């Protein structure tokens, strides 16, 4: 009855739906179908899955793209059966890496049929806490289509808990050559109105794919069930009954010291190949040094280059609330984590009952037990850093703003994002600092 | 007569709770269905104080259990001992605090409170001559915080008289569970001093060690530490609900506990604590069961009592033994440590003795410490309150719900007001 | 002796009474068919005051079943307890009124009242002492409020000192169910205040809220609405029908409940409600019965009584129980409640208690009240009334089938003379 | 026994009734024969179908044409077998696309052999209530014929209910030149004898068929299906037993205010197709916001542009009437839909214990509740200010003029017909402002 809907933009959004929306239907033995064979849950499903009349369950997911191709694989993959088919909304021309075609070109064509989809998933669910919008900050429908709709979703509803689960640009690995500018722009927009925009990074995936999971070659089918692992771990409090829960409202409550940060980086653990299932017994002590760990991050930064503000370690499975005072009390200890000054307190921590299932198919092995750490730190000043450098050098040139003044947007638009992004450099430099006397 | 109504906030006194009415439904033999299925009508001579008798001999418990989402109350609900409530009870919100005191004393709470107070109405008018309220909560999460300490200040309103006893889970010192909670304990702390008779300061920290320590459990869960403190709470009001050679209630736990009306903040403790085999090589005695309480390592508070002064103890009894046997050790517990109690409190021991043991047990203790202990206890959290409100960390998600920085102001200057008064009565002379 | 002839106007009150023959059938034993079935003889004790005893030990129910449309009777005669009533009663038209007030009273129903109170005249004369008529109607219908109204006005000429109880189901207040429904009311509350002794205002409104918030229905049909209103209706007339430790009937309900001859409006309210489950955790006590009654939530009208004082309440109880237990609750409302009764009746609680509980009932409630909590009721239609009538919107409707504008003057003129009384008996000292 | 037959005027009436007696043959288990299996009926088909001596039920309708070329296909389809063949008139030539033809010169050679049909079914119709018209407003034959019908119907009878179903011309979609002559020619008549007349428009099926039934291309067959769902659902009320009937004299009196203003606009919920028939619940909460969104309503009007008179939401099958007042009370709160000052019960609501039923062949989804609402709007005044301005292009010029003057016709009866309309005008600007105090 705590229902939570979920907005799914561009095409890394809905490739990560894929293996989320896969993921849940493992979690509550959902068919592809939709019947789930009722031959123990007792409304665990109900945050995601509005019932039908038969003994259908259909997702609480809007899909959203402006280019019909990643919808249509959807529309004819395995799950064509699940999804509600009005969910499933298509465009006609992609935004193409233009974060003005995804806000005032091609996405204010059907933004009017996307708030139509979510005020219809809105008015059934009957104590709606927040919204899960998956996007990437490199492409022009994940950057420019969300930010057009998280200016609508605020408008209309405001005090939701707006999540979102972004495709943070890597620090060496772009696909896109105009991701320094769809990041700046779509940031400037996401920040007064997404309540805790949680950043996760290909690169650091595939340090983690190949060297936790020992894949030579990780596709993005596979960085998919890692970010899936992420968003169940979140999710699992509402969906199922733990020892200590945690709802959407509480983190954004534990984490966002000021409205402007809000922007944790996520850490799953733990990730371990099918081989090295065994050869460890992964204690709750084990998986929680796992997540403090600099190499073991899903964003391309250095903690020990900055300090934790509020870390958020979600539990699950065979856990039990003593031995986990013993994992974290240790870690204060540790002078590799450091915390700022003004935080004594700097954990929030929740515990489910259920352990993660494991995708057939998937590379992450069976284990008893969890942690999927949302640690807002003062390292993602460091990324910020790079991606106001990488935006200073093309946009001193004026290169490539010609196609994006030629969509309605004002060159001096971008004066207003990138003295912004400045205004947000200095802000961890003003909380990162101690306190006089 | 003398019926105490049970209210749970948060998800932690949901869970503190059903574990708490799986002890008082196996003191008074009562099954899951709600029925009665003991042996002596000692069990149903004081049944109505924590049980209305409904219709076909059936009991359900005096309980009000109160959440801000459906997801603590569906496990109570369906898991053991949870078709003994009554359905009206549990009346919980949709939109959940977030883990923020200000959703839960100001936005979400102020939503649901009007449904939970005409709950409270219809039980305490049902009952017959209200002793008091008992609310079980935390301070370091969003509802057991924020609506716990807004049904208090509710509840002394309607009713000035009752006795208001909390049982407070008092956020650990090593580890944190939750990054604001210097923030939901300051908050609460100004809403406590005013509103409660007494509150149990409980720590997550120090039962960790007593299950590991004393009980040598190498994986307590949360069922193994709420068994702890549901042994604390069916053991203060043991002798409210059985005859004993010296009667206590929530009154006499309330004088004889508190000389100055903001210095409320006890400490419990428990004895016997034993392992499974190191229980039959322990002799079960008064002069055992006391030296057990007095240490620094049974305290459910996380702190040394050796760095204060009692100001007042409390130790309820259960089981048959003899009064000289108890008399003795409250005396030799006094002589020996005459500078750890304090001294303008001459014979600073309340005594109290039920004639029913708990269930498998032979005699059993029940430890209220009011000690200068607890000012180290205000003295961490009022600094890791101020390293964080110094920066003025995580103010948005609280100005943002309705509330300026004179709320912390005040709330800072009230826990200092009372760090400095255990000073003051710890110096006295 | 003291038969009541009941009389069903509109499709509402045929889906009402449909239903309420379906109650009084199980409460005297009478099968399908017509004939006793039951297992005492007080069931045959006064079968009579709704049943005529037909050849055969078969009973008919004394029961004039009047529409405008063969639809409504073709569900009532060939459904469940159809055959048992006469087909002679079945006094139906075929144009239908059209949801329309003046189609019902002067153009379709002037065409059939003189062949209904042929029906009325034959039944009245087969009753030994004639009571008085209950009418079972709506007041947003064309039929239930046209031909209701004039089958009023011709039985208080043909009847001046029988009683009139009518059970109009006035309209909601947030929804309607007809567009030009605050015309159909006001043209028959000009109507029932000058014919009828009483008259208990019910809205859909209400008892969608009592289905889903007392009794947890998430799908109430029809079906289960009007297993309410008629839980009312037998329980109004259940110590005419049944021996009780203090007898009423529908002249003591008519005096103490009717301090001025118009103020004869009233809310009704059911006790016991429960649900499934939560029946069994639940004490059935008359001070349980009793508070569940006199609260907000619990009244078929559609307002709050703390908008206004109740001026007379009446509390018909069934079931066996104890006289002090009732009159002590009696009492206890009125001591709390003080300010919320009117001043100026002192004990204006009229009660009655029958010794026959309702079938799977061990004891049960019929609340009367008569408040100045639906001038509301009228403050609100005839708002919705004036804002229509300002444009005549829908007059040529009326106007076209025999009607002036002096018919709207003088009808929302009369609701306003019953508006400053209920605000003149509100503020009276 | 309360019989309420049927007129059928023009191609448009002709096809419509061969797609509504398709749905009641099917509702009642009525076989083209007209030879029902009786091996739970009961007197529900008697409003509609006058049985005759053998097990044999013939229809109440009158199936006029003035050519016969449209009824010759009746004549030789499926339902040859059913319709009495005296009732199948045709006339020799059309009016084709001529007011003056329909009302003049052709429409008075059979006027009298289709009042003797009326009134040889009205003498054998005992509780007989009302009537049901389906002609167009385009052709020469639903314009002038009904006029001319409805001329004889209201001195004949007067006092019966006497209900059109029009198909009323769109704004851009316009299969005949001159309609805005008969559409204005039609009304001026009709006006003063016509009880409630019901607008539809074939546009606005065009929007409904092509987005809500996903059909690419829908065909006049289609369009008829769902006007009779429409006319099936109004007379449910008299041929099942509902939770809350309704009849035919009480919507008149429940939506007509004013003498004049007699023209809803219709509107069907559920229309979804076979697979989405699946994929959402449709609970009487979800199928009551259908009807009051603008885009899902059958006459091509913004009810955003104006004020609702009186609402008409006739629900029927599986419809609880406490979720009822949960599903009304809540679009009285809405701002969209509002209604006018001097209306505050706006609304009259039945409900039907019957599902509607599925036509094999059909484009609808099986469900089990629906709703047909009909409300009379201000919003139907957008509506005629654009066909007098067609009306006012045509005339200046005195185009088509010479085709109606010269078949009986004054010139200056289109003054007259114009400066009606521009009187009916001026009537949803009197009734669409507020009260004064
Ligand atoms: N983690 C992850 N990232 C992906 C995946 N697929 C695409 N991306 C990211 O998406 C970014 C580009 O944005 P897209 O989603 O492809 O494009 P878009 O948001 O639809 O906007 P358009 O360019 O107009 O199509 C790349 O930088 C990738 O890092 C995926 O499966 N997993
Ligand atoms: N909804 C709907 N409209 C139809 C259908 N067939 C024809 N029409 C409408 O009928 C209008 C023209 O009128 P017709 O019925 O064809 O002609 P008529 O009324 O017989 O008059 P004549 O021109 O003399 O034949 C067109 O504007 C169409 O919109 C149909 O099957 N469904
Ligand atoms: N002793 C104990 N403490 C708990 C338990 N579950 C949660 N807590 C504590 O409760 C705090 C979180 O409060 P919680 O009620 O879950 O959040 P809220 O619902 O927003 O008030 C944490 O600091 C935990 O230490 C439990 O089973 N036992
Ligand atoms: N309580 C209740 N009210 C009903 C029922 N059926 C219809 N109504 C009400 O009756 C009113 C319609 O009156 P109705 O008798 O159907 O029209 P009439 O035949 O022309 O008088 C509506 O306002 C409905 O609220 C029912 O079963 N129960
Ligand atoms: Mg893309
Ligand atoms: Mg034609």
């Amino acid at each position: 009855m705590r229902e939570c809907i979920s907005i799914h933009v561009g095409q890394a959004g809905v490739q990560i739906g894929n293996a989320c929306w896969e993921l849940y239907c493992l979690e509550h033995g959902i068919q592809p179908d939709g019947q789930m064979p009722s031959d123990g849950g007792d409304d665990s499903f109900n945050t995601f899955f509005s019932e039908t009349g038969a003994g259908k369950h259909v997702p609480r997911a809007v899909f959203v793209d402006l280019e019909p191709t990643v919808i249509d694989e959807v529309r004819t993959g395995t799950y064509r059966q699940l999804f509600h088919p009005e969910q499933l909304i298509t465009g006609k021309e992609d935004a193409a890496n233009n974060y003005a075609r995804g806000h005032y070109t091609i996405g204010k064509e059907i933004i009017d049929l996307v708030l139509d989809r979510i005020r219809k998933l809105a008015d059934q669910c009957t104590g709606l806490q927040g919204f899960l919008v998956f996007h990437s900050f490199g492409g022009g429908t994940g950057s420019g289509f969300t930010s057009l709709l998280m200016e609508r979703l605020s408008v209309d509803y405001g005090k939701k808990s707006k999540l979102e689960f972004s495709i943070y640009p890597a620090p060496q690995v772009s696909t896109a050559v105009v991701e320094p500018y769809n990041s700046i722009l779509t940031t400037h927009t996401t920040l007064e109105h997404s309540d805790c925009a949680f950043m996760v990074d290909n690169e650091a995936i595939y340090d983690i794919c190949r060297r936790n999971l020992d894949i030579e070659r990780p596709t993005y089918t596979n960085l998919n069930r890692l970010i899936s692992q992420i968003v169940s771990s979140i999710t699992a409090s509402l969906r199922f009954d733990g020892a200590l829960n945690v709802d959407l409202t509480e983190f954004q409550t534990n984490l966002v010291p000021y409205p402007r940060i809000h922007f944790p980086l996520a850490t799953y653990a733990p990730v371990i190949s099918a081989e090295k299932a065994y050869h460890e017994q992964l204690s709750v002590a084990e998986i929680t040094n796992a997540c403090f760990e600099p190499a073991n991050q899903m964003v391309k930064c250095d903690p020990r280059h900055g300090k934790y503000m509020a870390c958020c370690l979600l539990y699950r499975g065979d856990v039990v609330p003593k031995d986990v005072n013993a994992a974290i009390a240790t870690i204060k200890t540790k002078r590799s984590i450091q915390f700022v000054d003004w935080c004594p307190t700097g954990f929030k921590v929740g515990i489910n009952y259920q352990p993660p299932t494991v995708v057939p198919g998937g590379d992450l092995a069976k284990v008893q037990r969890a942690v999927c750490m949302l640690s807002n730190t003062t390292a993602i000043a460091e990324a910020w850093a790079r991606l106001d450098h990488k935006f200073d050098l093309m946009y001193a040139k004026r290169a490539f703003v010609h196609w994006y003044v030629g969509e309605g947007m004002e060159e001096g638009e971008f004066s207003e994002a990138r003295e912004d992004m400045a205004a947000l450099e200095k802000d961890y430099e003003e909380v990162g600092v101690d306190s006089v006397e | 007569m003398r019926e105490i109504v049970h209210i749970q906030a948060g998800q932690c006194g949901n869970q503190i709770g059903a574990k708490f009415w799986e002890v008082i439904s196996d003191e008074h033999g009562i099954d899951p269905t709600g029925s009665y299925h003991g042996d002596s009508d000692l069990q149903l001579e004081r049944i109505n104080v924590y049980y209305n008798e409904a219709a076909g001999n059936k009991y359900v418990p005096r309980a009000i259990l109160v959440d801000l989402e459906p997801g603590t109350m569906d496990s109570v609900r369906s898991g053991p001992f949870g078709q003994i409530f009554r359905p009206d009870n549990f009346v919980f919100g949709q939109s959940g605090a977030g883990n923020n005191w200000a959703k839960g004393h100001y936005t979400e709470g102020a939503e649901l409170v009007d449904s939970v107070l005409d709950v409270v109405r219809k039980e305490s008018e049902s009952c017959d001559c209200l002793q008091g309220f008992q609310l079980t909560h935390s301070l370091g999460g969003g509802t057991g915080s924020g609506m716990g300490t807004l049904l208090i200040s509710k509840i002394r309103e309607e009713y000035p008289d009752r006795i208001m006893n909390t049982f407070s889970v008092v956020p650990s010192p090593k580890v944190s569970d939750t990054v604001v909670e210097p923030y939901n304990a300051t908050l609460s702390v100004h809403q406590l001093v005013e509103n409660t008779d007494e509150t149990y300061c409980i720590d997550n920290e120090a039962l960790y060690d007593i299950c590991f320590r004393t009980l040598k459990l190498t994986t307590p869960t949360y069922g193994d530490l709420n068994h702890l403190v549901s042994a604390t709470m069916s053991g203060v009001t043991t002798c409210l609900r059985f005859p004993g050679q010296l009667n206590a209630d929530l009154r006499k736990l309330a004088v004889n506990m508190v000389p100055f009306p903001r210095l409320h903040f006890f400490m419990p403790g428990f004895a016997p604590l034993t392992s499974r085999g190191s229980q039959q090589y322990r002799a079960l005695t008064v002069p055992e069961l006391t030296q057990q309480m007095f240490d620094a390592k049974n305290m459910m508070a996380a702190c040394d009592p050796r760095h204060g002064r009692y100001l007042t103890v409390a130790a309820v009894f259960r089981g048959r033994m003899s009064m000289k046997e108890v008399d003795e050790q409250m005396l030799n517990v006094q002589n020996k440590n005459s500078s750890y109690f304090v001294e303008w409190i001459p014979n600073n021991v309340k005594t109290a003795v039920c004639d029913i043991p708990p269930r498998g047990l032979k005699m059993s203790a029940t430890f209220i410490g009011n000690s200068t202990a607890i000012q180290e206890l205000f003295k961490r959290i009022s600094e890791q309150f101020t390293a964080m409100f110094r920066r003025k960390a995580f103010l948005h998600w609280y100005t943002g719900e309705g509330m300026d920085e004179m709320e912390f102001t005040e709330a800072e200057s009230n826990m200092n007001d009372l760090v400095s008064e255990y000073q003051q009565y710890q110096d006295a002379t």
